[PDB]
């Protein structure tokens, strides 16, 4: 097997290890608890608020207990809270209270002030966990709407012959519907280079230009597109060979596609990588667009289909110099 | 066709009445169907006129390349262009016989959508004629006739 | 738009023109009264055979 | 046949002796088609001669 | 005097629940109201939410046993209702209980049917859950109810049993079809989903005769034409309009068809020189099995086309007797059964029998033409491809 | 039977060729097709997608995205639906225990003063709702009367957080759904400053200015590359002749997007001839940006075709200098007139600077 | 237990607010009433969440 920069899918397996004692501190286990599944969300909720009655109903219980009106006999003495003759009565009081919906045929009365006190503390503990319960819903509502990852990079890249220079070459496509502003393509290779000063620099990533119009980042993905950097001087890709195609080679190219969705509003990043083998010299891209009287039609079956052709199996510095020689 | 039209439409006509007589509450269920029953006509019409008219023209092109076919078969079969015409047939078969199976369609289309209509006026005129003959005592005889 | 409602006009009063001038003043208006003539009679003996029938 | 078998189950044996007339009279339908069909075909190659 | 769901009987005594709460006739058809309260509320807002098209077109597996099972468990449920109507005639109390529960389970399979509709359409399987927890939640309560019925020795004579008996199959047979599609399509806890595509006919755009890529009720009702009827309206019909026909109707696809049907009718009989009777066996070999279905079809159409006149002669049978007296005769439990002689001697049930029986007539009908239609301009595709 | 067709006769016909009518509908319609809409609506057939697989959260979002008419029939379906659901069992408790049943005093029934389903009903309301009139309450000793409170109750705060969120989510993003951005329908091409420029005018119908506002602009053709490259919808990238050569526009009073089509710009071969509605040259321009009152960044494309260009005109000016404000006169925002300009190919031009 | 408009203010008080006393209380009998309970119900809710969508 060979290790791996960043996943094909763009999970990145990289391991952290040999760090600081972390802060671990009380504001974080909302956060979880805020990123909780559907089905364990409500569970963890049917289950807090579950427990807050009951848990309230057994203190009920207990004032009733003490004050000594549970116990069979009807005396001059007024009960704390009326109309308790159990813990099912106490539990439908702790219910009625909590969820504020009083009936009204369990009653707090002017005879204790203990239960004065635990009705406020009944009330703001619900009154708090609604706001939590609400607060959670907000939060987890929009990851929901989030539906982060749907973009879509060929299995293998190319590397072809556009506008007689050879050139790195691979696709990108936008499964969704929604449209993506501000998208940005980010090109980078993952190498290990040693500097001639004795540095051995172990992951080193270089920025590799995306050969656009207008010299940016920036594209528009309406239909999937070619992205393509040339293969020139400036890049380290000069000193590539065909040699370099083995699974186990040190080369990696990580291709980043950022830009905020425009339904959400919010900045999504799609990551993938393509290793060595996965670098497919002397191919092309069939094209995929093809006119049709309605629309423009898009074959996404033929997304990674690739034609070979013949392309100068040299080297781009023996290549690029023999051009002023021919 | 225009005695046809003419017994068709005079046909129907006395139905209708028919049936408003045997129970005038009818006459108010007629304002619904005969409103869809338009629209239903009006909407076929055009659907029809050019679907015929486009049949007819795609006969034309088919039969003609068969003849083209048997005064030619000489050049044809020299100039090595057979699988080309056989291409060519299929496309003219294809274009006439989706002609006429849209045609068929829109034929059908409009019988199932008046038999449905005039299924809607049997349960109207069954449901008016049984409860005019149980409490207003209507004829018996009147009762077959609207349902006939 | 303007050519298709100028095409999807029946022409209704020029053809029944046509029809009924050729066919003249008699034999117009004798196929009017014959038809219905004959349906108003179907429709009677439905109707009779119905108040016999009761 | 259904509707034969049911006529005579309503009105007896004598839907079914009434019946028998237009059941008979189809097959002079039929020789009228097939002689209205060679009248038509005169017809056409009297007009595909003019 | 209030409206009661049990009614109104000896001081509305019929609530009671001593022997047994399961023994209350009242109860167990209360039993059978729940499940289609629960799918009514449970899908109301989902399908009011949801509210190329090839993508969004395959087919589950059991389409046709289901639309068939639905239209004949509605034809039950609509002689359900009218049999409970038939059973409170003689009681002054509405006996609320006779119909409702019925007449809203009718209510309850036409929403199950849409619902599965949309499931069909938008190919969203996992959802097809309800259905299922519903449908053997209407098996259950329903085998509850017939089984009560055989405790109290009913027997077939009463209509209510016939129907509750044969309507407890209808939901037992579509609750097979339920669970089929969990085992073809394995979505529900299962591990691997088996990939269905929808048929590759239509994912060319080229494709607009979509009559065999619909579902069974438009296949019988020709919906699909109504776009283009309207759009017709506006736009006048060019051949871009009627994109080219699909794989199944094809010249060349008929042709094949058609030319393998003549080598088996040349190979084992030697002595066929392909004249009259080798192309006579030719076309049946070929088109057969669709010649057989149109004329299923026109068989089982000429057959309902009689019941008409006899819903007549039933219906005009029963209004020319003047005494207009009309009883079930007997209260087998303290609720009033009718007898299936008595179910078709009611005017306003034949006359409901009558339009039902017509609305499936005339389909059958029409549905017969087109497939001989489809099989005519098949054969002259294919007969002049031959020919050239 | 009452059919015309009694009997086909299927007789042979002779009528000689007549196909031309009066009406030239038959060839009008040649329109083609484009990736992107005038009005930004960008469509393009993405035929033989992979079946990624349907989720419930999809349906979840699609309640959170609906229209405004909508969300209250499915609020008030979903409030309607849970009240009733909930009253249907709270009335078969009440029957299975006897409530119903005719007055006993003996018997302490699992809801108190329930005795039909319109109590069954409001006792539903008062309980979802939390009005709790306490005529109706729930009693002591009935296990089921508990556990069906308990559910209620929760199912209750469940729907009224979902609705909660749905309305909060609502106001938030709904307001970010207008797309107040104009673009001219016919752009031009004329001669500023003695070298070809392509310009478009866009203006802005909101009076909160969208900030940091981005242009880009890509020229689309199905650019054959001669190594032997064959791409449908090739996009190049065009700059922008901007004060910086960036891409930032201040949007307050419409402004024209000239480009200057030199050797580096793949325009430096447009000609009038190549100028037809049948030409593969279409350019999309597209303002992306961010407005300051909700933060939402938006975006509005355009797309112009070699017939929308106009070649050799002028855009009208708009701004005037009134004696406090200027005034805009957007009834002449995108009418571009004539002017005497050279009529040559940008290509062809670079021959007038070398003769001078 | 409804006397007059102030009683019937106080009422309307008590179900929009969702306090709910008791002294007076939706009885059955009148499908009316029903409805309008429903309704008011309804509306009330809808108002709370215009104005905490507001105050968000
Ligand atoms: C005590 C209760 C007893 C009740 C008894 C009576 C109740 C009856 C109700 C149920 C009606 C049953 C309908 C059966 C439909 C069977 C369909 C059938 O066998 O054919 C199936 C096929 C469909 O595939 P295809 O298109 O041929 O396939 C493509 C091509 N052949 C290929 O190679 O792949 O062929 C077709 O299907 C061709 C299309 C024609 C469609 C015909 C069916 C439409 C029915 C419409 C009914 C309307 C509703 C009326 C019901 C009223 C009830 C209230
Ligand atoms: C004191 C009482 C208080 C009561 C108050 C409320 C109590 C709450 C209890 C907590 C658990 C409740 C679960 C509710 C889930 C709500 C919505 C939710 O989260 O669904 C989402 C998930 C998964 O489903 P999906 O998204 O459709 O998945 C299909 C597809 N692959 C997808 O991922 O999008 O979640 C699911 O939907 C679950 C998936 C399970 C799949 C099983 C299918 C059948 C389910 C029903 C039958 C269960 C099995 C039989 C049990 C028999 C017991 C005798
Ligand atoms: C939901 C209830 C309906 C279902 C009932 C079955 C469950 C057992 C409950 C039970 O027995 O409660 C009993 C105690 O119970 C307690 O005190 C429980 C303490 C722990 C409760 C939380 C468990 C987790 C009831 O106790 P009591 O009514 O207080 O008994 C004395 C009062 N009396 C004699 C006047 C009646
Ligand atoms: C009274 C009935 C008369 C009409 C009977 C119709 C039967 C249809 C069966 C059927 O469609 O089978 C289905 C399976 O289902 C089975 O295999 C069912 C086998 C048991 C059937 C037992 C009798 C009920 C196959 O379903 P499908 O392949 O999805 O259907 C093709 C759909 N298409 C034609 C639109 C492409
Ligand atoms: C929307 C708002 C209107 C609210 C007012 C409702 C009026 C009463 C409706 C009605 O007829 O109820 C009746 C039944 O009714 C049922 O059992 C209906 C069951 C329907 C389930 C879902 C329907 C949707 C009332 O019957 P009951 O509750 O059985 O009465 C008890 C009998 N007792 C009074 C003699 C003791
Ligand atoms: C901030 C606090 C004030 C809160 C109280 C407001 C009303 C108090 C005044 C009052 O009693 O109103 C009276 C007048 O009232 C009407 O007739 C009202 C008619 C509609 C008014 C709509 C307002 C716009 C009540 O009128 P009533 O209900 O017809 O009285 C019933 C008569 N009885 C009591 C003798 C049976
Ligand atoms: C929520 C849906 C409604 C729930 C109804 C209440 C549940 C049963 C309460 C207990 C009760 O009194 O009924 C028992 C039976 O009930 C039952 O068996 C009811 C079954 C209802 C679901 C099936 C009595 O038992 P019994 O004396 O009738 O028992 C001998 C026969 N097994
Ligand atoms: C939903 C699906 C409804 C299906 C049709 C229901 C047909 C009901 C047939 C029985 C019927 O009409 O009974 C009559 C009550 O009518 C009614 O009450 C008809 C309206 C009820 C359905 C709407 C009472 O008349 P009867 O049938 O007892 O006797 C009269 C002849 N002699
Ligand atoms: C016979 C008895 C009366 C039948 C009345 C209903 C006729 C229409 C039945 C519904 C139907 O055909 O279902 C869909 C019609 O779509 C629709 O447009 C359904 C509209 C329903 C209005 C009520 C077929 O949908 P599909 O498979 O053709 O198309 C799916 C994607 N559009
Ligand atoms: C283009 C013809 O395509 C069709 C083909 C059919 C199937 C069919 O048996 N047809 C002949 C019948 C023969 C015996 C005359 C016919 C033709 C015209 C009018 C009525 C009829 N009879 C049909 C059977 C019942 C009584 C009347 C139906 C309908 C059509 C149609 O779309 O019009
Ligand atoms: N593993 C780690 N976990 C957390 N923080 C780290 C870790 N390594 C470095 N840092 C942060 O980066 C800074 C520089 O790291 P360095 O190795 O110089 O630590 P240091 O010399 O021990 O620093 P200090 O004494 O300030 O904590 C640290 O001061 C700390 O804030
Ligand atoms: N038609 C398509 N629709 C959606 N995604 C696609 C499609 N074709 C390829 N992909 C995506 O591109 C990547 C693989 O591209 P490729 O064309 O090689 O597909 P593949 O060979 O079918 O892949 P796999 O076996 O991984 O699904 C995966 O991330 C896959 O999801
Ligand atoms: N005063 C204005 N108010 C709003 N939008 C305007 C105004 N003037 C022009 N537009 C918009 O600018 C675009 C075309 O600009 P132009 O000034 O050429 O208008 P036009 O020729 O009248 O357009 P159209 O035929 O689309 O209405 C269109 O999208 C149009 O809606
Ligand atoms: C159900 O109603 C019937 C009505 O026939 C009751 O039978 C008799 O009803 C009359 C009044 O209608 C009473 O005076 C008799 O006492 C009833 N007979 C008997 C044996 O009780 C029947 O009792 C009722 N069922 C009950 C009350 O459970
Ligand atoms: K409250």
């Amino acid at each position: 097997r060979r290790a791996r920069f960043v996943s094909k899918k763009g999970n990145c397996n990289v391991a952290h290890k040999n760090i600081r004692e972390q802060g671990r501190f009380l504001q974080d286990v909302f956060t979880t608890l805020v990123d909780l599944k559907w089905p364990h969300t409500l569970l963890i909720f049917t289950m807090s608020f579950l427990c807050s009655w009951l848990l309230f109903a057994m203190v009920w219980w207990l004032i009733a207990f003490a004050h000594g009106d549970l116990a069979p006999g009807e005396g001059t003495n007024v009960p704390c809270v009326t109309s308790i003759h159990s813990f099912s009565s106490a539990f439908l009081f702790s219910i009625e209270v909590q969820v504020t919906i009083g009936f009204g045929g369990r009653m707090v009365t002017e005879e204790c002030p203990l239960a004065i006190l635990i009705l406020i503390v009944q009330n703001i503990v619900g009154l708090m966990i609604n706001a939590i319960m609400l607060g959670c819903i907000f939060m987890k509502t929009a990851q929901a709407h989030r539906r982060a990852e749907t973009l879509i990079f060929s299995k293998h890249a190319v590397i072809t012959l556009r506008h007689g220079r050879l050139c790195f070459m691979l696709r990108v496509g936008d499964l969704r519907k929604s449209m993506i502003i501000s998208a940005t393509i980010h090109m980078q290779v993952v190498r290990k280079t040693t500097s001639p000063e004795g540095e051995v620099v172990p992951l080193h990533q270089v920025d590799i230009p995306m050969e656009n119009g207008v010299g940016g980042n920036s594209i528009f993905l309406v239909a999937p597109l070619i992205i393509y950097h040339v293969i020139d001087s400036n890049s380290p890709l000069y000193d590539l060979a065909p040699s370099d195609l083995h699974h186990h080679q040190d080369l990696e190219i990580i291709v980043i596609l950022e830009g905020v969705v425009e339904t959400t509003g919010i900045t999504t990043q799609a990551r993938t990588s393509y290793l060595a083998d996965e670098i497919l010299w002397g191919q092309r891209f069939v094209p995929i667009v093809a006119e049709e009287d309605g629309r423009y039609s898009v074959d996404y079956s033929k997304f990674g289909n690739t034609v070979k052709v013949p392309t100068p199996l040299c080297t781009a510095r023996q290549l690029d110099e023999d051009r002023s020689l021919l | 066709t225009l005695e046809c039209l003419s017994r068709s439409t005079l046909l129907c006509v006395s139905a209708l009445t028919v049936i408003s007589y045997v129970t005038p509450v009818f006459l108010v269920a007629l304002l619904p169907l005969a409103v869809v029953c338009y629209f239903i006509q009006k909407y076929f019409r055009v659907a029809s006129r050019d679907l015929q008219q486009l049949d007819d023209t795609t006969q034309l092109p088919l039969v003609s390349h068969f003849a083209e076919t048997v005064e030619g078969l000489t050049t044809i079969r020299a100039f090595r262009y057979e699988a080309r015409f056989q291409q060519k047939l299929l496309e003219y078969t294809d274009s006439n016989n989706i002609a006429s199976l849209f045609l068929t369609a829109a034929n059908r289309w409009l019988e199932v959508c008046m038999e449905y209509i005039g299924a809607c006026v049997v349960l109207i005129a069954a449901a008016t004629s049984i409860s005019n003959s149980l409490h207003r005592e209507l004829s018996a005889g009147l009762v077959g006739l609207g349902l006939t | 738009l303007s050519s298709v409602l100028h095409q999807r006009a029946k022409i209704p009063w020029r053809a029944c023109t046509k029809y009924l001038s050729s066919a003249g003043i008699l034999l117009l208006s004798l196929l009017v009264f014959s038809q219905l003539l004959k349906h108003m009679v179907l429709v009677a003996i439905d109707y009779w055979l119905a108040k016999w029938t009761d | 046949i259904v509707g034969v078998i049911l006529l005579y189950y309503i009105l007896g044996v004598s839907a079914l002796i009434g019946a028998a007339v237009i059941i008979l009279l189809a097959p002079v339908q039929y020789f009228v088609a097939t002689k209205l069909s060679q009248a038509q075909r005169t017809t056409l190659e009297h007009s595909n001669e003019r | 005097m209030p409206l009661a769901f049990c009614g109104t009987e000896n001081h509305s005594a019929a609530y009671r629940v001593d022997q047994g709460v399961l023994n209350n006739g009242c109860f167990v058809d209360a039993l059978n109201v729940v499940p289609h309260v629960f799918l009514l509320f449970i899908t109301f807002p989902i399908l009011f939410i949801g509210w190329i098209h090839h993508s969004t077109w395959l087919h589950f597996p059991g389409h046709n046993l289901r639309w068939i099972l639905t239209f004949i468990l509605l034809f039950v449920l609509v002689c359900e209702i009218a049999e409970g109507i038939l059973s409170d005639g003689v009681t002054e109390s509405r006996h609320l209980h006779l119909y409702m529960p019925a007449g809203m389970a009718f209510m309850a399979a036409i929403t199950s049917v849409v619902y599965y509709h949309n499931i069909e359409t938008s190919n969203f399987p996992k959802l097809l859950i309800a259905l299922l927890i519903y449908w053997t939640l209407a098996f259950i309560t329903k085998t509850i109810k017939f089984v009560k019925f055989y405790d109290h020795a009913i027997g077939f004579s009463q209509l209510r049993f016939c129907l509750t008996g044969l309507l407890v199959i209808l939901y037992g047979m579509l609750l097979l079809v339920e669970v089929n599609v969990i085992r073809v399509r394995r979505y529900i806890f299962f591990k691997t989903p088996r990939e269905v595509k929808p048929p590759e006919d239509l994912q060319d755009l080229g494709v607009r005769f979509l009559q065999p890529f619909v579902n069974l009720l438009s296949k019988g009702t020709y919906w699909w034409m109504n776009a283009f009827i309207k759009t017709a309206h506006k736009k006048p019909i060019d051949l871009r309009a009627i994109a080219k026909l699909p794989i199944a109707m094809r010249a060349l696809t008929n042709y094949q068809r058609l030319c393998v049907a003549f080598d088996a009718q040349a190979r084992k009989d030697t002595q066929s020189p392909q004249g009259a009777r080798a192309i006579w066996r030719a076309l049946c070999h070929a088109f057969g099995r669709r010649l057989i279905l149109s004329s299923t079809f026109r068989i089982l159409a000429d057959l309902l086309g009689f019941a008409g006149p006899l819903c007549i002669f039933g219906i005009v049978d029963h209004l020319g007797k003047e005494n207009h007296v009309f009883q079930p005769k007997t209260q087998f439990l303290g609720v009033y059964f009718v007898s299936s002689q008595e179910f078709l001697g009611n005017a306003y049930v034949l006359a409901v029998l009558l339009f039902l029986a017509l609305l499936l007539q005339r389909t059958f009908l029409q549905a017969s033409y087109y497939v001989a239609i489809e099989t005519g301009i098949n054969l002259r595709g294919a007969i002049q491809t031959k020919i050239y």
